[PDB]
């Protein structure tokens, strides 16, 4: 009883540290007996001490005395009424800024997370105020998992934490029982299925409960199944050839199809025929592609950098005229003793000046001031001013260039200088394909449309003049707006040429270098169609149309060019295919519009007629193979979303469609109100009420082909002016959507969190109900939708997703994440294929809002799994985690009710009101919409393992049902959503025999997946030679390739990284490309495009930043170890001879008996190079110095990794738009970036000149500048200032790299031309990092592989297999094959 | 061989002539061996 508190009592005093601040509690608490006091104070004693812990130890002073916000703001003697109350934990008040510190220790990671989020809302809140104050806040929380403080040891806090909790289950006996509040004393600060919880299951899980046994009879016998199929069919082909329709299935012939094709659009596009008219009209179609085919034939030039250089520090319109008297005077002295484009004086920004306003800014900014001695009083301070910009940051020398132009001014010669040069259709020749010339002339106005982006604020003739530079000759550009939006460009040659069109720069990265590339796409397709038929003159025609077409889609990218030729697969697999749903031609048809748009069309049926006209079937293989790389050829253009709004919209349409036909129920409760229980009520009664003649597409699921399905598995026989007015008129959502979204108030920071679980009632764990939130993914066709919830729920959902996907695993047909079954999938399907039996591959359609949890539910609480406590239990926390999600709370996004609103308050102050429209206009007569929660949900993605359950059981049924009516049981995969059916011999001949039959059959198979929740897609076939599953087609035999899939991949993600992992991921997709069929010399130019890419942000191209530029198909057995070596192993061509048989005695010496400690000693990273002198003495030959000091090359990331502690160490740590990152990647690498080695930051350029200029060093180029041939062995007035400690040796980072390859991938690597917990515990193995590699944690040769790869730290080698997958089986050419090393 | 069609016309059930791994018809045959030499499809001579 009170030996617990006389504990205590002698603990505290005792025990403890004896502050002034815990004195004053100490005392009370001490001096106190009853329980529930004793424990209070406690709790309090206990949270005060982590306060001031926490406080002190980052250095904020404690608010011991509970002081306000505004308290401590006036304590300063600062009045500032009104604010937020709030006490922080700590603060710290300085002249100008303010600290708040907020801490807190939680123990689960779901509570601790949401206090995170809630106390950084709450400290961000007060932002604006405390600026608009004149202060600032410096944010800052301490979030600690663990009770450890200063003044109190670990056993002293154990042992106290202990004493209270046992004194409080002692209170817990007596009257001093807390409901609930007790649990989150006890059970709260002291996964897989906490069964903690109480149970307030009642009158409602008896509702949802029983609906789930109403109807079905889960337990009919083994023939009284067949019995049931048997009356289920036969009272349907009884009904088909009256009742209900002809199957959507229907054969083909494959004019039929063209001929539809050809008709589409009989309104405008209405056959226009022959060749020549179709190119005439598409080298006419937009304004662009009027020039890219029309035939047409330094000291300025750096004083720019240096008057652009000193621009960004400061901005104003009072200066940058100043700013260009400074260039409009360079342009007097060049031309006077002797680009311009007639009124340009290009200034600093890219700007471009008009030569009147200036020269007449001046003479009033002048005469406000002996008009001739009035000058140089601005023309020479400002030049020293500019200069006072000097060393200050490496001024570099210009600065004394300029001081012989700028004082070469007068006023008898600034009276004329801009009176001097006083002087303010090309059309489309069609021949020009087959002819760099016309893409290599968009790969430059596109490079000069994408720079562009990279303008600034800069606040006629005012206009943001680039440059197009070309061979020789450049024309301009004019627009007026920058950023990333839209503007209205123009072109400028020798004569005016407005050009005028309407672009953004964002969409137009793919052409940027690459001329050489695509013009190489489309002539390696062209040589896979030299069919005969077509010898005759239609394969210049095929090659003219293709060509403009690529033109096109460059040209005018745009969402539609992409779904339409996304959509040109379909039909080409329909036109090779046997059956194929009659809505096709609906499946197909866009709107078009913009002449581009139609043209395009036109080239396509063009293009279908040509190759799949007469004579057919006679190469179908590569006609097929040409027509489906056509179809992929629509990923040139960029997937970047047109529009913001306009994509948030339309994905909640397609959320909210369904539920307008069903129910909805919008705002729910968090407690469910009467109405929600009958609104649910109706929704699970006409659910499951669906009769065996359904309308074909709405959600429901039979209880009568239901009850077979379940009954077949529990019994054994399945298994094995105006914008302001109109915007404040449409600020009314503000008066309509609120639709919101004594305990120990001061300890809830403390020991006690406020919010866990605790009892649960069927609808949600009695801290919230599952809400949830939706926006849009990003994809080539259409935006996915996309689910994210908050930690809690996002933790909840595992359960189940967890649960079903280990059920699932014992049933051996998904193929999802059951990686081995795709292998075996893509045996069995290869196998099929070859013979020729049917495959229908089907993909089902609404397999999102079509799916219900209730529908899981229902098929959960009917199967008969086995034994109790451990299967009769847990499936009852499934089916009430599934409960939960039936009542989740989805919710409208902000944007998308602001536009709704909008729209309702402009038509209802002033149709063609789309359905989810009129919805708002009836609740917001009445209340706005906030939250909808409805029954068909399936959040998309969020149950994809569950889903993926019940479908592979419903396909495992329904080829039953077929094999029970007809006669052949046909196997099946799935993925939860794509599927197969492999169709056996006996279906197969019968399609020749009888086609009447299989149509009954593919009639039969969409209509049970009717009767149970799967609907058949009008995008499926059932072809006797091609298959699709998840996107692997197949021809007979062999594979399609699908080059400009992969293409299209690695031309785009060139990401804002340090450019030594920019060019990895790179060579990572170059190898995914090389895994099938893209030849390499197109890989080449790939790689050849990214180094231009890099060599245009002026970054010096040391020899390990992208891989040979010169490969053999030799990607095959090399790591990107063996690339780099192959590389040093040509750039330095004679000196790696020795290296390379110093690493053969090396290797031959290490393996038996020799080294492997020693090896270490001599790899001497303790001190500077002779370390390879030293070990080529140890046990070989001469050796010179030549190799060792010679070779050597300048390394920006030596001493610290340049701004924007080994590189395993970090990728093991890392185990616990697209163009604006290049518009900035080529910023910051320019810029002061490299660092020193005492963290000063210095240029490439005044760096990258010193070292081959200012000193006896060699540095001439390969392609790729090895500099300082010498560096004769570093002997020299070292560290001049960084340019010679910077640089380390070639010939022995080749040495590491080229002993690393040979334990790695087999001792060839030398002669002449597995997982994380492993590295881990290899890193283990030498101690010194692990006190930094092991508290983030919550074989043969293998140490000196990971030791080589912590010293290269640039380089992969081990922490490659365990960050990037590799493949497995490869496809290559045999043209490849025959050209090795 | 393997199947019994065309390897080239992806039709006709039967009536066809060997290649060296693959069927070929009387056609077929015809309208590529008026081209060129080789077997497109299998990479190598087409036979007479
Ligand atoms: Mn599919
Ligand atoms: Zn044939
Ligand atoms: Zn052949």
């Amino acid at each position: 009883m009170d030996e617990i508190i006389s504990e205590l009592r002698e603990l505290c005093l005792n025990y403890i540290e004896q502050d002034e601040r815990l004195s004053r509690q100490k005392l009370n608490f001490l001096g106190q007996r009853e329980p529930r006091m004793v424990l209070i104070e406690g709790l309090k004693l206990l949270s005060r001490c982590i306060e001031i812990d926490s406080a002190d130890k980052s250095g904020c002073t404690h608010n011991h005395d509970d002081k306000s916000v505004e308290t401590i703001l006036v304590e300063s003697g600062i009045v500032c009424p009104g604010l937020p109350l709030i006490i922080p934990d700590g603060y710290k008040l300085i002249d100008n800024s303010l600290i708040l510190l907020e801490c807190f220790v939680r123990s689960t990671p779901a509570s601790f997370e949401k206090k995170f989020i809630e106390d950084t809302n709450k400290l961000a809140c007060i932002r604006e105020d405390l600026a608009v104050a004149g202060v600032t806040l410096v944010p800052i929380v301490d979030g600690r998992c663990d009770y450890d403080n200063s003044f109190m040891p670990e056993w002293a806090n154990f042992k106290f934490r202990d004493l209270l909790f046992k004194l409080l289950e002692y209170s817990n006996q007596n009257e001093k029982v807390f409901e609930e509040s007790e649990y989150f004393r006890l059970c709260e600060s002291l996964m897989d299925s906490m069964k903690i919880l109480k149970d307030a299951r009642s009158t409602h899980n008896d509702e949802i409960m029983r609906m789930c046994h109403e109807g079905i009879n889960p337990n009919m016998s083994c023939d009284d199944v067949v019995f049931g199929i048997n009356s289920l069919f036969s009272r349907f082909r009884r009904d088909l050839e009256s009742g209900k329709l002809k199957r959507n299935f229907q054969k083909v012939n494959p004019e039929g199809l063209i001929k539809e094709f050809s008709e589409l659009y009989e309104n405008l596009a209405d056959s226009d025929d022959i060749l020549t008219l179709s190119r005439e009209a598409v080298e006419s179609c937009p304004l662009m592609r009027f020039i890219t085919a029309e035939t047409h034939g330094t000291e300025y030039e750096r004083l720019l950098s240096m008057l652009n250089k000193v621009k960004s520090l400061k901005l104003l319109n009072t200066r940058r005229r100043q700013l260009l008297n400074l260039d409009v005077l360079c342009l007097s002295s060049l031309i006077k003793q002797s680009c311009y484009s007639s009124v340009n004086d290009r200034l600093v920004s890219f700007h471009s000046t008009k030569e009147e306003f200036i020269r007449l800014l001046r003479n009033r900014k002048k005469s406000k001031v002996r008009a001739s001695i009035s000058e140089f009083i601005a023309k020479i301070q400002k030049c020293l001013l500019v200069v006072g910009l000097s060393f200050e940051h490496y001024g570099l020398s210009e600065h004394l260039e300029q001081e012989c132009h700028i004082p070469f001014t007068e006023f008898e010669n600034f009276m004329k200088i801009g009176a001097h040069p006083i002087m303010y259709y090309n059309f489309q020749p069609s021949t020009e394909q087959l002819k760099n010339i016309q893409s290599l002339r968009r790969l430059s106005s596109v490079c000069l449309a994408l720079t562009n982006s990279m303008k600034t604020s800069s606040v006629c003739k005012e206009v943001f003049c680039q440059v197009i530079k070309l061979d020789s000759e450049e024309y301009h550009l004019l627009y007026q707006k920058t950023g990333e939006s839209s503007r209205c460009y123009s072109i400028q040659g020798p004569d005016g040429h407005l050009i005028s069109f309407y672009a953004d720069p964002k969409r137009f990265f793919l052409p940027i270098f690459s001329d050489e590339v695509l013009y190489n796409m489309i002539d390696i397709m062209i040589s896979w169609i030299r069919s005969c038929p077509d010898l005759k003159d239609c394969l210049t025609d095929i090659e003219v149309a293709l060509r403009t077409l690529l033109l096109l889609m460059l040209t005018n990218p745009t969402k539609r060019n992409q779904k339409q030729v996304q959509s040109v697969r379909y039909l080409v697999m329909a036109i090779v295919s046997d059956f194929s749903s009659t809505s096709l031609m609906d499946k197909l048809r866009e709107d078009l519009i913009t002449p581009a748009e139609k043209v395009v069309y036109k080239l396509l049926r063009f293009l279908i007629k040509t190759i799949f006209g007469t004579g057919e079937k006679v190469l179908l293989s590569a006609k097929f193979k040409f027509m489906l790389n056509v179809s992929y050829l629509c990923h040139l253009i960029t997937k970047e979303t047109p529009d913001r709004l306009t994509d948030q919209i339309k994905c909640f349409e397609k959320f909210f469609e369904p539920k307008s036909q069903f129910g909805f129920f919008v705002n729910p409760k968090e407690a469910i109100t009467p109405e929600e229980e009958c609104v649910f009520y109706e929704q699970m009664k006409r659910f499951t009420s669906k009769e065996i003649d359904c309308q074909h597409t709405t959600p429901g699921v039979n209880l009568e082909a239901f009850s077979l399905m379940v009954s077949s598995f529990n019994n054994g026989t399945l298994i094995f002016y105006e914008y302001k007015v109109s915007k404040l008129v449409s600020r009314l959502v503000i008066g309509s959507k609120g639709e919101e979204t004594m305990s120990a108030a001061l300890k809830n920071l403390c020991f006690y969190s406020e919010e866990s679980p605790t009892s649960y009632t069927s609808v949600g764990p009695d801290s919230g109900r599952l809400k949830f939130a939706l926006s849009y993914k990003e994809q080539v066709g259409g935006n996915r939708e996309l689910y994210i919830g908050d930690l809690r729920t996002k933790m909840f959902t595992r359960l189940i997703e967890d649960y079903f996907e280990s059920f699932s695993s014992f049933f051996s047909g998904s193929c999802l994440n059951n990686d081995k079954e795709f292998e075996n999938a893509i045996l069995s399907m290869t196998i099929n294929v070859r013979e020729g039996f049917l495959n229908y591959s089907m993909d089902h359609s609404k397999w999102g809002p079509m799916m219900c949890p209730f529908l899981f539910l229902m098929f959960l609480q009917n199967l008969k799994l086995g034994d109790d406590q451990y299967v009769r239990s847990g499936k009852d926390h499934v089916s009430t985690l599934l409960t939960w999600h039936m009542h989740k709370l989805v919710e409208v996004p902000f944007p998308v009710v602001n536009a709704m609103m909008k729209s309702y308050v402009k038509s209802k102050l002033k149709e063609t009101t789309v359905t989810e429209r009129i919805f708002r206009q009836y609740f917001e007569m009445g209340i706005v919409p906030s939250h909808i929660s409805s029954l068909i949900d399936m959040g998309q993605g969020i149950l994809h393992n569950a889903s993926d359950f019940y479908g592979l059981l419903s396909e495992r049924f329904i080829n039953y049902c077929i094999g029970v009516i007809f006669g052949e049981r046909p196997e099946a995969y799935t993925s939860s959503d794509d599927q197969i059916t492999l169709f056996d011999r006996r279906l197969s001949d019968l399609v020749v025999s009888d086609p009447e039959e299989v149509l009954v059959l593919l009639e039969f198979q969409s209509h049970l997946s009717g009767l149970l929740n799967k609907f058949i897609s009008p995008k499926s076939v059932a072809g006797r030679f091609a298959a699709e599953f998840k996107s692997r087609f197949y021809v007979w035999g062999e594979e399609v390739p699908l080059l400009t899939k992969f293409v299209s991949a690695a031309l785009h993600n060139v990401k804002c990284k340090e450019p030594h992992q920019l060019c990895e991921t790179i060579d990572t997709i170059a190898d995914q490309a090389i895994a099938n069929g893209v030849p390499v010399s197109l890989v080449n130019s790939i790689q050849r495009r990214t180094l231009d890419l890099l060599k245009y942000a002026n970054f010096p191209l040391d020899p390990f930043l992208l891989n040979t530029n010169t490969d053999v198909k030799d990607w095959l057995d090399g790591s990107r170890g063996y690339r780099i070596q192959r590389l040093i192993e040509e750039l330095c061509p004679n000196e790696t001879k020795v290296v390379r048989k110093l690493v053969r005695k090396l290797h031959h010496k290490l393996k038996n008996g020799e080294f492997n400690e020693e090896f270490f000693l001599d790899l001497f990273n303790r001190d500077k190079k002779e370390a390879i002198l030293q070990l080529g003495d140890l046990l070989g030959l001469e050796e010179d110095l030549n190799q060792l000091a010679d070779v050597n090359w300048l390394n920006l990331n030596e001493m610290f990794p340049l701004r924007m502690i080994p590189s395993l160490i970090k990728t093991l740590q890392n185990k616990l738009c697209i163009s604006s990152g290049f518009i900035g990647l080529c910023k910051t690498l320019g810029s002061r970036c490299v660092r020193n080695k005492n963290r000063e930051n210095l240029y490439i350029k005044k760096l990258l000149e010193d070292l081959t200029t200012d000193d006896h060093v060699t540095r001439v180029c390969n392609r790729d500048g090895i500099t300082l041939y010498i560096c004769d062995k570093q002997s020299h007035p070292e560290a001049h200032r960084d340019h010679i400690c910077l640089l380390r040796p070639l010939l022995w980072d080749y040495i590491c790299i080229s002993l690393s390859n040979s334990f790695e991938l087999g001792v060839w690597v030398l002669a002449e031309p597995k997982v994380n917990l492993n590295q881990v515990i290899q890193s283990v193995r030498r101690l010194y990092p692990k006190i930094f590699e092991d508290q983030l944690l919550p074989i043969k040769f293998l140490d000196l592989c990971v030791l080589i790869d912590i010293n290269s730290e640039s380089l992969s080698l081990i922490s490659h297999v365990v960050k990037w997958k590799r493949d497995e089986h490869y496809t290559v050419l045999f043209s490849d094959l025959a050209n090795s090393h | 061989l393997g199947p019994l069609s065309c390897k080239s016309c992806w039709q006709k059930f039967d009536s066809l002539v060997r290649c060296h791994d693959h069927y070929l018809c009387r056609h077929c045959l015809n309208l590529l061996l008026s081209v060129s030499d080789r077997c497109p499809l299998c990479k190598y001579p087409l036979p007479t």
